[PDB]
């Protein structure tokens, strides 16, 4: 077991210019998950039999 | 009898904590949807024009 | 409760379990809090960085941009919001994420942003020319790019303004 | 139309499935890739007049220069169909002769 | 002098005035005590936990 730093991610430097742009030249096509809960068991309880 | 003294004050201080604990979980339910409105104006307004 | 005494002890024992529940609300809590800073922060997946040489065209960021000088490593602003606000058995936990990275975020934010526009929060960032994104977001709002490429001097100037104003509001 | 309301990058569709006690979706969405550097201007002057674009971007791969839309590569030989005229080119920050 | 407690204790630099017997802070916290034999401005912090 080893204690570190957290590493906040990669690092880049994007190489910014007042005449140069980047522009696609291909695509992809992705296909993600999301899962919602929207409801939980109905439960009933009485007093004197409890 | 202090058995009872120290009933006393259990219950007294049972229910204090009982009713800070109700309030703080108020209150943090609150700022979770303050948190959840931040989360998607940043989304929304910083990532893109809306 | 008891404050270190057996009999009391002894006594809440016999309470059932009320404190475990107790606990685990405030564990809750907790975990909430620090699911809801990383999930308003943490939004890019790398740090950008901005050039180290600054023309956007007339555009002054500076007073948002951080400043090495600082240990901080925050902003004027920043710091403007920072310097303006202000044991019986309890005890208080840190935050998972420290000042630093918080910054750290933002400041990736705020390149990205100030670099390759939009185009950083669905792909790979594209570098634009600061002048030419600005004339995308009036296009947007439904202004001809025209008039930005006609009165950017006047645009800048006002916007630095606003900026100062700002500044001096807060 | 809202960005990252409903999957990361540009949206196009997305499918409904139940679940035991909630929904799962299923988003299909669009990303570019394989992009290339190019340089720009953002304007072109012509006959002492200053030619925008109708839509896209000025590019050039070291001469002749195209337009092209935004966000895919395809450029097009540069005509007075999809410009427009707006004023002379003197005032213009960027403008190149062509 | 029959006050029970328990913690550590320690010289404090705290200025009293000859009629007090024992200081405090907030909230019922006793701090502060003065022996009888000495008349020593002492201190109490509590034992550390977590
Ligand atoms: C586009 O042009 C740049 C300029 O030469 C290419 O070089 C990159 O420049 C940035 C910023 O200076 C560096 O962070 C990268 O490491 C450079 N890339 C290298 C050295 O391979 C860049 O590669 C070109 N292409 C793209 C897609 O940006
Ligand atoms: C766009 O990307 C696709 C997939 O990344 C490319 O199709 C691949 O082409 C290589 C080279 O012929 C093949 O080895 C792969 O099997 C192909 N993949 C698929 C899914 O067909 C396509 O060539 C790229 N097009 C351009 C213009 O870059
Ligand atoms: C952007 O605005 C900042 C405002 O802080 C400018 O910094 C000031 O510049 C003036 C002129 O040299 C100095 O007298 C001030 O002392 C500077 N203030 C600070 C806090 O450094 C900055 O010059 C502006 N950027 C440009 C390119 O003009
Ligand atoms: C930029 O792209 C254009 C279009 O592809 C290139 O022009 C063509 O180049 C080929 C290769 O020599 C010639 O066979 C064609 O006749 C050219 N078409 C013309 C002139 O209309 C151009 O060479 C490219 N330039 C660079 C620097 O890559
Ligand atoms: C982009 O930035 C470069 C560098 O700042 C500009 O190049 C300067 O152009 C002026 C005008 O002709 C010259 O006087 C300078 O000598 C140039 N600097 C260098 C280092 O060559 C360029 O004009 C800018 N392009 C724009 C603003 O469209
Ligand atoms: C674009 O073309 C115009 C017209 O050919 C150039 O304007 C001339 O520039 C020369 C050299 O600076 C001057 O001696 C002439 O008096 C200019 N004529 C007019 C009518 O202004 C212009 O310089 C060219 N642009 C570039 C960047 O070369
Ligand atoms: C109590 O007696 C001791 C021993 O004689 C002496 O050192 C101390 O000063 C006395 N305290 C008081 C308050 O008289």
């Amino acid at each position: 077991i080893i204690a570190y730093t957290m590493s906040l991610g990669a690092e880049n430097s994007v190489a910014y210019s007042n005449n140069s742009i980047a522009i696609p030249t291909n695509f992809t096509i992705s296909v993600t998950t999301e899962i919602l809960p929207v409801s939980m068991t109905k439960t009933s309880v009485d007093c004197t039999m409890y | 009898e202090a058995e009872v003294q120290i009933d006393r004050l259990i219950t007294g201080r049972l229910q204090s904590l009982q009713t800070y604990v109700t309030q703080q979980l108020i209150r943090a339910a609150e700022i979770r949807a303050s948190a959840n409105l931040a989360a998607t104006k940043m989304s929304e307004c910083v990532l893109g024009q809306s | 409760i008891c404050g270190d005494s057996t009999e009391c002890s002894n006594l809440l024992l016999q309470y059932g379990s009320f404190c475990t529940q107790l606990n685990r609300a405030l564990t809750g809590i907790a975990v909430e809090q620090d699911k809801n800073t990383q999930e308003v922060f943490a939004q890019v997946k790398q740090i950008y960085k901005t050039p180290p040489i600054k023309d956007f065209g007339g555009f002054n960021f500076s007073q948002i941009l951080p400043d090495p000088s600082k240990p901080s490593k925050r902003s004027f602003i920043e710091d403007l919001l920072f310097n303006k606000v202000t044991f019986n058995g309890l005890t208080v936990l840190p935050p998972l994420l420290t000042d630093e990275m918080i910054a750290q975020y933002t400041s990736a934010l705020l390149a990205g942003t100030i670099t390759s526009g939009w185009t950083f929060g669905a792909g790979a960032a594209l570098q634009i020319p600061f002048a030419m994104q600005m004339a995308y977001r009036f296009n947007g709002i439904g202004v001809t790019q025209n008039v930005l490429y006609e009165n950017q001097k006047l645009i800048a100037n006002q916007f630095n303004s606003a900026i100062g104003k700002i500044q001096d509001s807060l | 139309k809202r960005v990252d309301f409903c999957g990361k990058g540009y949206h196009l569709m997305s499918f409904p499935q139940s679940a035991p006690h909630g929904v799962v979706f299923l988003h299909v969405t669009y990303v570019p890739a394989h992009e290339k550097n190019f340089t720009t201007a953002p304007a072109i002057c012509h006959d002492g007049k200053a030619h925008f674009p109708r839509e896209g971007v000025f590019v050039s791969n070291g001469t002749d220069w195209f337009v092209t839309q935004r966000n895919f590569y395809e450029p097009q030989i540069i005509t007075t169909d999809n410009t427009f005229v707006s004023g002379n080119c003197d005032v213009v920050i960027g403008i190149v002769n062509n | 002098n029959g006050l029970t407690g328990t913690g550590v204790l320690t010289e404090s630099n705290k200025k009293f005035l000859p009629f007090q017997q024992f200081g405090r802070d907030i909230a019922d916290t006793t701090d502060a005590v003065r022996d009888p034999q000495t008349l020593e401005i002492l201190d109490i912090t509590p034992c550390s936990f977590g």
